[PDB]
């Protein structure tokens, strides 16, 4: 439903939040679509990366 | 301040008086800050360093 076609849009928009944070891969110019994400749920995250 | 400068540049250019701005943030900014600031500064007649 928008710019969230491309993974970058999740990483920027998380970086706008008060206390949630995200960082792009240091391995290169990935910029993949969100359409090709893999099936995963309830990844317990706070003091992790 | 950068959003205001973008706004002032738009206000003058839409009135027929063209203007442009070049902007850079803080010290030693990282990639995540540049993307997040570009997305918050997306209009033309503005450049980010």
């Amino acid at each position: 439903g928008g710019a969230y076609d491309y993974t970058n849009a999740i990483i920027t928009d998380i970086n706008q939040l008060p206390d949630f944070e995200a960082k792009l891969s240091p391995f290169g110019d990935k910029n993949l679509e969100s359409s090709k994400l893999d099936k995963i749920e309830n990844a317990n995250i706070k003091d992790k990366a | 301040v950068h959003a205001e400068v973008a706004s002032f540049v738009k206000e003058r250019s839409d009135a027929g008086e063209p203007m442009r701005a070049i902007v850079g943030g803080g010290f030693n900014e990282s990639k995540e800050q540049l993307f997040g600031r570009q997305a918050s500064l997306s209009n033309p007649r503005v450049s980010l360093v």
